[PDB]
């Protein structure tokens, strides 16, 4: 009669009485998507893998895709050549829809995925390398991957890409950077910069007419995720 | 009777007042006393209160009003209180200052003195001392209102940057981003009070963002040129907007009043140096405007 | 044998006579007595970072004014485990070691304070906690400066953010050039472990 | 009630600092803070890996590509692949760096500098601090080969001294001694794999030299006048040279890779000095060929 205060999700409620509120008789079930498929939450929807990239080698090659590891980088003219570079996790929101089912939160701790399916034909060989490396267009210059030798380059952490004995990696991108709860709302997040290295040059044979190709595609999906605060804005 | 030395060479270094800024460790100041063991008493029958007066959980939860705002009929719904208070409606969660006031003087004919004066809530005043902190924030919003006024008024969170306006001399508000339908209040946590017959509420804002400690800049220094430290300070602002209009009649009045306290629990801070590019200068009345105040300076 | 590959791993060994374990605890015994295991213990000791710094007289000068240019380097522990690792949490102790050639018209003291990192000079106050010395009886400025941060760790040259943990600010009255040296305190430590960058040897600079 | 004094004269040194180059012991560092007891916590939920990630156990447990080679049905057999890699199919075993490359820029008309740029892998990059190493090294040689490339190759020690070519600025292999017939590989430790279905194999080569600990000099300053340091620093050479020739249909290429990594277990070291003539100097890359790098001198 004095006491209503009622809480929804994320609400509260300040009123003199109950106000003579009136529902359904009885709470009958009805159509049954209930028993189609049980609900999604959100932080079940933030662990779908999403096809972000389609990278296509053929051996070849004009382009830069395979020119292999330097073995000494002597000046920031010739930097290390790569394929392609994954600014994670600003890819991997925008991606697959999900900045658009994450929208009015404000923080988030997450783990990213990384699987790269791989499919080429038996009479192609080589080898690659998926570094990741933090804050690599952040830091001074000499820290980063694209400036240090091929010793310092596989020397990062990642996992190594063979054709014929590797169609699928599992890489585990930790939450690593030093602000607690990765801002949104005015974001520039680009914590872990990811990378892609050859090693060897992809090889077939020299005659031509003959499409040595490889396909690679990646993957990726959240992981341990939580996201807290409520807000109304968002970046678009 | 008389043997020879047997300990070994003590080792020296000739440092006078070693570690002298820590409040632990026996300190070597000579006592201008008859007794070497020079006791007070404790703290019985001398100061006329039993609780402890000077920890930061008791000299920080020590209310003081910040607002005093008038809520008009005229003033629409869905759009915070502008008064020209300038914050009023927007309220900054977070325990340094967050307002200015500026006295200006005359030097020559040419030249004026702008200083910066600021309130001092108690829980604003002991973090003027330190550089980061960390605490817990309260409110309790008070509805000054007759037995007739009604109405509906939402108080809602939000986290992050606030709204400004960069002036030449200080930072105000931006009501044109607040109101609408252009800044819905649908996802926000809110508390949606009634004028009928509730009065009061405390409205407890705990402290989450991204950071281990925000700093106690606040408004120091704050307008176009150097406004980093004001956005890095506060985790965001409550923000005091009707829902439903005020429905009053001809015979009591239509202004109403609503007062902002503000203290803050569960405070911890960080360094005990100020954070802020002045010492820790208390602003002195003057007798008269044309007077001016000394002001403290960097030399050593 | 048909057509396909496999992995097999194979760590296949050489010279098998002892363990391994156990003859280094009698090499170590004979040629050294310490037994260097961790790298952590090697951010303990004061490496002479500088050999020369002339600082002007009444200038109250922070140590970022030789901390950028002494973190490329790698000359110290520090900086050379910079380069292996990516975030650092701890409080850096400073020695500065006194070589000026004093003067007796004058009373020569040395202050030390307080600034959060990469502020300029005159955009920050001086009472804070401070440490004096006076270099015609102490030669050495014993100062160590804590972990006062926002964030549990810091990453190495960080974006446009500033001021978000401590550092020192140094303040002497006559010029007095001196030698620094550095390492970090009781629990200072590095993490997230990279690969390395690269190295520079002799630099002779024959004439063709 | 105030006695005379019965404690012995104390003896007395002024030494301000007395061994601050040793990482255990009480110093006498000042700190700047409010508590003496300045307590930061353990390593808990700081760094997101639980693996104690500065032991020289995992510091120089961490893998690195030395090596990438190129064998063809061109190259001969009983003889390691001369590539102009120049090392290549000679990789020296032990921990600290064995290559360089030179940068050649100008200064005048007539006056250039060499300056020695060397690779490091994470083995290499910790014994240029220390003076003396013993080590175990690690060797994970892999074939980079397709379903239909067969063949035997070889990989064997030798202990001792390493054949060279010194030059005016660096130090080559010499294959005109590797060849033959003129070395035979029949008495030492070896491994001969197979290239039908085994790709791998990890090749652990124990630290045995007639010394307790060799030297971390390595390649600096290895020319034609200064090279003694360079033998006494490895206890010999792994040498891949391959048994049967490369059998490789018209489909497949003819060229296949033998990636060498490496990395050294058990690892313990001397001194914490440099033995090189020269400060840890990291090399930084230049943007510009034109421009030069500052170097380090010797002066105090």
């Amino acid at each position: 009669s004095e006491n209503s205060v009622e809480t929804q999700e994320i609400t509260t409620f300040h009123d003199v009485e109950t106000p003579n509120r009136i529902d359904t008789p009885m709470a009958q079930d009805t159509s049954s998507a209930r028993n189609m498929d049980d609900t999604h939450s959100i932080i079940q929807f933030l662990q779908r893998p999403v096809l972000i990239d389609n990278i296509e080698i053929i051996a070849g090659t004009t382009a830069d895709a395979n020119k292999p590891l330097s073995r000494y980088v002597l000046d920031q003219q010739n930097s290390q050549k790569y394929v392609r570079s994954w600014t994670l996790p600003s890819t991997v929101l925008r991606a697959g829809g999900k900045a658009q089912k994450l929208a009015n939160f404000k923080y988030l701790r997450c783990d990213v995925q990384v699987k790269l399916v791989l499919n080429a034909n038996p009479f192609v060989a080589g080898r690659m390398y998926l570094a990741y490396s933090p804050y690599d267009d952040k830091v001074d210059t000499a820290r980063s991957v694209l400036q240090t030798s091929r010793a310092g380059v596989t020397g990062y952490p990642g996992v190594e890409l063979d054709f014929q004995l590797d169609n699928s990696v599992e890489m585990t991108i930790p939450y690593a950077s030093f602000q607690e709860a990765y801002d949104l709302v005015t974001g520039t997040e680009d914590f872990v910069q990811l990378y892609l290295f050859p090693i060897t040059p992809v090889l077939g044979p020299k005659s031509e007419s003959e499409s040595s190709k490889v396909d690679i595609s990646v993957y990726m999906w959240l992981s341990n995720i939580s996201l807290v605060i409520p807000t109304y804005r968002i970046n678009p | 009777s008389k043997p020879r030395n047997q300990q070994q060479v003590c080792p020296l270094q000739n440092v006078p007042a070693w570690g002298y800024s820590l409040y632990k460790g026996i300190d070597m100041s000579v006592p201008l006393a008859y007794d070497p063991n020079n006791e007070l008493g404790d703290l019985k029958d001398v100061f006329p209160s039993a609780v402890d007066e000077m920890a930061i959980g008791y000299v920080c939860g020590n209310p003081a009003v910040k607002h005093v705002l008038t809520w008009k009929t005229t003033d629409a719904i869905q759009k915070p209180i502008a008064n020209g208070d300038d914050w009023g409606g927007v309220i900054p969660v977070g325990m340094p200052c967050y307002s200015k006031s500026i006295r200006t003087t005359r030097i020559s004919a040419t030249e004026n003195r702008e200083t910066e004066v600021m309130d001092a809530a108690p829980c604003e005043y002991v973090a003027n001392m330190f550089s980061y902190w960390r605490a817990t924030m309260c409110y309790r919003i008070t509805v000054v209102k007759t037995a007739f006024h009604t109405g509906r008024l939402e108080i809602f969170f939000e986290p992050g940057v606030i709204p400004v306006k960069p002036t030449v001399n200080n930072i105000g508000p931006d009501q044109d981003r607040l109101t609408g339908a252009v800044a819905p209040s649908d996802n926000n946590y809110k508390y949606i009070l009634d004028l009928t017959n509730d009065t009061e509420v405390t409205i407890r804002v705990p402290f989450v963002s991204n950071k281990m400690f925000l700093k106690t800049a606040g408004i120091y220094g704050a307008n176009s040129e150097n406004n980093w430290n004001f956005h890095e300070s506060f985790s965001g602002f409550l923000c005091i907007r009707p829902v439903t209009k005020l429905m009053a009649p001809d015979t009591v009045s239509d202004n109403v009043s609503i007062v902002v306290w503000k203290w803050a629990e569960d405070v911890v801070v960080v360094e005990p140096k100020p954070l802020t590019s002045g010492p820790t200068q208390v602003y002195r009345p003057p007798p008269t405007a044309s007077t001016a105040v000394e002001v403290l300076n960097v030399e050593l | 044998i048909n057509i396909g590959n496999k992995t097999n791993e194979n760590v296949i060994s050489f010279f098998d006579s002892t363990d391994a374990e156990t003859q280094n605890h009698n090499a170590l015994m004979k040629g050294c007595g310490e037994f260097i295991v961790n790298l952590r213990t090697l951010l303990r000791t004061f490496r002479t970072i500088t050999d020369n710094w002339i600082l002007q007289a009444n200038t109250k000068t922070p140590i970022t004014d030789l901390t950028n240019t002494t973190d490329a380097q790698g000359r110290d522990y520090m900086s050379y485990l910079s380069y292996l690792y990516r975030f650092y949490r701890g409080g850096r102790r400073y020695k500065f070691f006194n070589t000026t050639p004093l003067k007796q018209s004058q009373t020569c003291y040395i202050r030390s304070f307080l600034i959060p990192r990469n502020y300029s000079a005159d955009e920050i106050n001086v009472d804070g906690p401070s440490h004096i010395t006076y270099p015609v009886i102490n030669p050495v400025h014993e100062v160590e400066v804590p972990f006062y941060s926002q964030y549990r760790k810091i990453p190495i040259a960080s974006t446009s953010d500033k001021g978000y943990d401590s550092s020192l600010m140094y303040f002497s009255n006559t010029a007095t050039t001196q030698i620094v040296a550095r390492a970090g305190n009781d629990d200072f430590t590095f993490g997230w472990m990279i690969g390395p960058p690269q190295l520079q040897g002799e630099s002779r600079s024959v004439a063709p």
